């Protein structure tokens, strides 16, 4: 396949400073593959970081 | 072909496989070699050029046919000297040849023809060449000039001036400007310049380097060929 | 020279023979033709099942 | 830092690639399938580069039929179900490199009947009666375990992307690598120095014969890198940004990626520019396809 | 002498010539002209013959309408079965310069000759199991351009020095020699009784030679250059010519002088071969312009034209049966056309 | 001249090997097939295996298929039939039969002299139906032969073959495809049959032709003989 058809992952990094300090929405991305990703923009930041893959409380929350 | 022939027919036809597969040898084979077309006119030295390689390396007769090997690459020369016939109607016959060698002797200069005592043996070697090179067969095929009996010329040049042939030159008089002048005068006749090469050498060295300047100017030749063979071009 | 006097006998030999008429000639020329018109294959082609390259 | 959506890179291909894979389908499916019908309609004996010509015309014309199907994607999903999408990676793939691998070997023909003119009739044979299937065809066929084993469909918001999906972006950045190193660099070293070889050579000649030659040359070094030298830099720049050596700003990726789609659809050009440059350029061809036109 | 002699000779040809203007009453084109045409003849190819690697000079087709032999000058002599495309044989020869060939009404030997001078007859019914060369006949002293069997012992050959020649293989001795001819003969055709012989030079003249007698019977002249080709008609009656200048003729044994002539102004390339159909209404030539033209004999109208080669047609030949049509081409291939 | 010399027969146990050689003289053998052909004592002729020319085409019969293996060296001009296994039914003498096929061809003309060998201890059917009848010279006779096949081809063949062993001698080769006379036989000779019976005529009679007269046919290539018919007195 040529490579400008090719999908990327929109999260790559993923940083949890948030902490759900700040978060005003929260969505998870669909991907063909890419396993979950995250776009929580942040309520003081609204950078919509990638929070990190496995931690506790939005696992407990989700 | 298949089932629905018989068993003498299956052997017949492996048969003809067989042959076909030595066809196809004995083509590999003799696209290998190089043929080169031997003329010339009267005294011009084909003798000499042909004792050059006296070794084998393997009516009235019509064609002579020289067999040599050199540096691991094989010649055949072909002398039509003795066909006395119309030329044109087997000339086409060497249609593809590597090379045409042609024999001048640089001293039938002075000396006319036995037959026609006011024609000189220098000009008809000038229309034989004129003659050749622009036949419609040649058009791609070059042509080795050899120019023998250097020795003789340049004592012959002392006593008669080159003013008997070429009544309009104009120079020294000596062997050093002579030969070239005659060289560009037979190089001049060739109007397919940009399709064969002239190659010219003074071949009264008495040593073996003749035949290693055939070799050299084939070289040349096999890779003109290629170039167009492979598409470059 | 004998090579006139072979020549004068060549047309002396040449000159002395019958001719036909040309008409009479063609004649015989179209009747072989129309005589042997039927069986000549490239004239009029034979059907594919008697023909030796038939495929 | 923040997510890097590809959206309007996505709308600008939308537009751009449908247009560029049809002309590149029709000029290659023409130019290709004029050298097979000359090649086919010709009763001679085969020589050396009416071989080579003949194995890059048949990979040009399957690469360039894999075009439609792609070009259907970006636009609209994939239609063709999971079989489809498999399979067609591998035509892809096969033939991309086939191209650029017999491209070195008539480099390396080219090379031997020039400098060895009067001893290399058995190599010549050798090389393009068995060594081309080793050297070429088997290699191609093996780098596409790869689309065997992970090209697949998968699902997504009302689109059905069918991709070769990776464990992990390492399986990304080796592949692009082998990609890289197989398309250019292999090919590239063989081809030139043959080329430069034959001209170092070709320098000094009495002309109208050599000096063409000379200049076919230098058309065919120039060609062959233009067409694929900007796309391989744009390759490796990605690969370099998978790897988070360089690291800048999403709108660097767009423009990264947005160069790689213009520098590929580029360099696909070359199945179209082959037929000329190896065919159509050429005395003895133009010959026997004028020969070629007279039984129809 | 000058005197009485080479001028007394221009007086006999004022005769010959009144006694050929007072046999004319009509022309040929007059008698056969309310006849039916023959319409267009269309011939396709049925078998290409492959595996000659340079040009190919000359062919001849066997007693039986099925072998046939070829010659090429890349020093081979192909014997081929063209019901199957299937090779005979394949002889090697000394010298590779050939160009002509022969098969014996018997089949048992085939003949070849070229530039070497020298015709060379071959045996293909040996007890060992191949070709070995049977005779190498030698006398001429220019080259070969033709040669005919009579029968297992005798051959006639055309040389490039003006002369022909009929040998006795078992001796290998010239027992006849026909002279007269002032440039090269070009070709020769055997009369269907064998009793006599015609050929044709490249002083653009004609002969016919008695084979028992060796003289010369009559003189044909009207063309303007080398006569390539010549064939006989089927009776045995007539015979055609092909030129240099473009052009075929016909002329009458009996008639003594030319009946019709056969040329286009589109055609002005030269003729390589002439022959005749089973009938004799077809004449089929083989030209330089690659092409090979068929024409009605009897109304000199071209009927059909064959196209399928790439370079000039050197050799034609049409089987005893009248079935099929061979064509050889200065390309590597023989082509059969039905 | 033509020869075909066979060697290498001798008593032999009831299982083991043992080769048989067979060289040629006289003739190309590289251009021609071979056939390795047996005679019980007492009893007919059986094929037992071909070799083509260039070994492209192998065939045994299957009575020894799996334990005989037929090879041929052609710069040494030899035949070589290894046998291993040997069972009581083996004991036979052995020819060597040579046969060239193309078109008009006459395969099977030349056979050699036969080794003897001893061991201690669907198929085209040919039916002779006659084993002896009496002969005097100056009289004709007619020997008939029936096929359970119809021998002829879609091409206009019919593969049969006659052969003629007198006391003493190697079968030698009379007629072949049921119409062809054979090199160096009699006219007195004659063939004629339609495809399934066919019949061959001495005409007069003489000293010679007394013997055993086979019939074989060649369009199959499991090749199978006739009974024999005897030519007494």
């Amino acid at each position: 396949k040529p490579v400008s058809l090719s999908y990327r992952c929109p999260c790559r990094f993923f940083e949890s400073h948030v902490a759900r300090a700040n978060v005003k929405h929260l969505k998870i991305l669909n991907t063909p593959n890419c396993a979950l990703q995250i776009v929580a923009r942040l309520k003081n930041n609204n950078r919509q970081v990638c929070i990190d893959p496995k931690l506790k409380w939005i696992q407990e929350y989700l | 072909m298949g089932c629905t022939l018989s068993a003498e027919d299956k052997a017949a036809v492996e048969r003809s496989k067989m042959i076909d597969r030595n066809l196809r040898e004995d083509g590999e084979k003799a696209a290998r070699e190089v043929k080169l077309l031997l003329l010339g006119a009267g005294e011009s030295g084909k003798s000499t050029i042909v004792k050059q390689m006296k070794i084998i390396h393997e009516k009235t007769t019509g064609i002579v046919e020289t067999h040599f090997t050199f540096k691991d690459l094989h010649f055949k020369m072909f002398d039509v000297g003795g066909q006395r016939s119309e030329r044109k109607k087997w000339i086409h016959c060497f249609e593809g040849v590597t090379a045409i060698i042609f024999c001048v002797a640089l001293s039938d200069y002075d000396l006319v023809l036995a037959e026609d005592e006011e024609m000189n043996r220098m000009h008809e070697s000038m229309k034989l060449f004129d003659s050749i090179c622009n036949n419609k067969w040649f058009t791609d095929t070059s042509i080795i000039l050899f120019l023998n009996k250097k020795d003789l010329f340049e004592e012959k040049i002392k006593k008669s001036p080159l003013t008997i042939c070429y009544p309009e030159y104009a120079g020294s008089n000596t062997y050093e400007e002579a030969a070239a002048y005659i060289q560009c005068q037979f190089e001049d006749l060739n109007k397919r310049k940009d399709t064969k090469e002239i190659y010219t050498h003074f071949t009264c060295a008495t040593d073996t380097k003749n035949v290693q300047f055939v070799f050299d100017a084939v070289t040349d030749v096999i890779i003109k060929n290629n170039l167009k063979d492979c598409g470059l071009f | 020279i004998a090579q006139a006097r072979k020549l004068v006998e060549q047309l002396k030999m040449e000159a002395n023979i019958d001719r036909i008429k040309v008409s009479k000639a063609a004649a015989d020329l179209m009747a072989y033709c129309e005589a042997h018109a039927k069986e000549d294959p490239l004239l009029t082609p034979v059907p594919a099942s008697e023909n030796p390259f038939r495929e | 830092k923040e997510p890097c959506f590809r959206e309007e890179n996505a709308n600008f291909n939308k537009i751009f690639l449908p247009t560029i894979y049809s002309i590149i389908f029709l000029t290659g499916i023409v130019g290709n399938g004029l050298v097979i019908l000359v090649m086919g309609y010709q009763k001679k004996l085969r020589s050396m580069t009416d071989k080579y010509r003949l194995h890059l015309s048949v990979a040009d014309l399957l690469f360039v039929i894999t075009l439609p199907f792609w070009a259907v994607d970006a636009v609209a999903n994939w239609y063709f179900g999971n079989f489809l999408c498999k399979a067609v990676h591998v035509i892809y793939t096969v033939n991309l490199y086939s191209s650029v691998l017999i491209l070195a070997f008539i480099s390396l023909d080219r090379y031997l009947a020039i400098v060895h003119a009067t001893n290399s009739q058995r190599p010549r044979k050798l090389l393009a009666e068995k060594v081309v299937y080793v050297g070429v065809w088997i290699p191609a066929l093996l780098l596409t375990i790869p689309d065997f084993i992970f090209a697949n469909v998968s699902e997504a918001d009302d689109r059905y992307i069918c991709d070769r999906f990776y464990p992990n972006d390492l399986w990304v950045v080796v592949f692009q690598f082998q990609h890289i190193m197989v398309g250019l660099i292999l090919p590239g070293i063989v081809i030139l120095s043959c080329y430069c070889i034959i001209i170092s050579k070709l320098s000094h000649s009495k002309g109208h014969q050599k000096r063409k030659a000379l200049k076919t040359t230098v058309i065919l070094i120039l060609a062959f890198f233009a067409c694929w030298l900007p796309y391989y830099i744009g390759i490796s720049i990605d690969s370099f940004i998978l790897l988070e050596i360089i690291k800048q700003g999403c709108e660097f990726e767009n423009t990264v990626h947005k160069w790689i789609s213009i520098t590929e659809a580029l360099a696909f050009f070359h199945c179209c520019l082959n037929p000329i440059l190896y065919a159509f350029l050429g005395a003895k061809f133009k010959t026997s396809a004028q020969h070629a036109l007279t039984s129809v | 002498e000058l005197d009485q002699l080479r001028q007394e000779a221009e007086q006999l040809k004022n005769q010959i010539r009144d006694a050929r203007k007072a046999c004319a009453d009509a022309t040929l084109s007059q008698i056969t002209n309310n006849i039916d045409p023959v319409g267009r003849i269309q011939m396709r190819t049925r078998r290409t013959l492959r595996g000659h690697l340079a040009k190919i000079y000359a062919m001849h087709w066997g007693t039986d309408s099925r072998l046939l032999v070829s010659a090429s000058q890349d020093g081979k002599l192909i014997i081929w079965d063209s019901y199957t495309t299937n090779k005979v044989h394949a002889i090697p020869l000394r010298s590779s310069w050939v160009m002509t060939c022969a098969y014996a009404p018997s089949g048992n030997y085939v003949a070849c000759g070229g530039l070497d001078n020298i015709c060379s007859i071959y045996n293909l019914k040996t007890r060992e199991g191949n070709v070995r060369v049977s005779r190498e006949l030698a006398g001429h002293t220019g080259y070969l351009s033709c040669c005919r069997f009579l029968d297992d012992n005798q051959i006639v050959t055309s040389s490039g020095d003006t002369t022909c020649a009929l040998w006795d293989i078992e001796t290998g001795q010239q027992t006849t020699t026909f002279t007269g001819h002032t440039g090269d003969v070009m070709s020769l055709s055997l009369a269907p009784d064998t009793r006599l012989f015609v050929s044709g030079a490249c002083d653009a003249s004609a002969k016919l030679w008695d084979v028992r007698e060796g003289m010369c019977r009559q003189t044909f002249t009207g063309h303007e250059s080398d006569i390539n080709a010549i064939c006989f008609f089927p009776n045995g009656n007539a015979f055609a010519t092909g030129s240099d200048d473009a052009t075929c003729r016909l002329f009458d044994l009996r008639a003594d002088q030319e009946l019709m002539t056969y040329s286009h102004d589109n055609i002005i390339c030269g003729i390589t071969s002439v022959s005749f159909s089973k009938s004799g209404r077809l004449l089929l030539a083989g030209y330089d312009d690659f092409n090979c033209n068929v024409w009605d004999a009897l109304k000199a109208d071209r009927a059909g034209v064959l196209a399928g080669h790439d370079n000039r047609v050197s050799c034609l030949g049409v089987t005893d049966d009248g079935m099929a049509v061979a064509t050889g081409s200065w390309d590597s291939f023989l082509k059969i056309w039905n | 001249d033509v020869q075909l010399v066979e060697s290498g027969g001798g008593l032999v146990q009831p299982g083991g090997s043992r080769k048989l050689s067979c060289s040629a003289s006289g003739f190309a053998f590289s251009s021609f097939g071979m056939h390795w052909v047996r005679q019980a004592p007492e009893k007919g002729l059986e094929w037992v295996a071909y070799i083509s020319s260039g070994s492209g085409t192998i065939y045994y019969a299957d009575t020894v298929k799996g334990r005989f293996t037929i090879s041929r060296d052609d710069p040494k001009n030899t035949l070589f039939l290894q046998m291993t296994s040997l069972r009581s039914e083996d004991t036979a003498m052995y020819y060597c039969v040579r046969s060239i096929y193309y078109y008009g061809s006459s395969p099977f003309d030349f056979w050699g002299q036969g080794t003897t060998l001893t061991v201690s201890s669907s198929d085209i059917v040919m039916t002779q139906a006659t084993s002896s009848v009496p002969v005097t010279p100056g009289e004709s006779v007619s020997i008939s032969c029936r096929s359970s096949k119809s021998l002829l081809h879609s091409n206009g063949n019919t593969y049969l073959y006659w052969f003629l062993q007198r006391p003493g001698q190697s079968p030698q080769l009379l007629i072949y495809r049921m119409s062809n006379l054979a090199s160096g036989v009699p006219d007195r000779f004659s063939g004629s049959g339609s495809g399934t019976a066919f019949t061959l005529t001495i005409s007069r009679l003489e000293a010679e032709d007394v013997g055993v007269y086979y019939c074989m046919q060649h369009l199959e290539y499991p090749l199978t003989f006739g009974a024999g018919t005897k030519l007494e007195l």
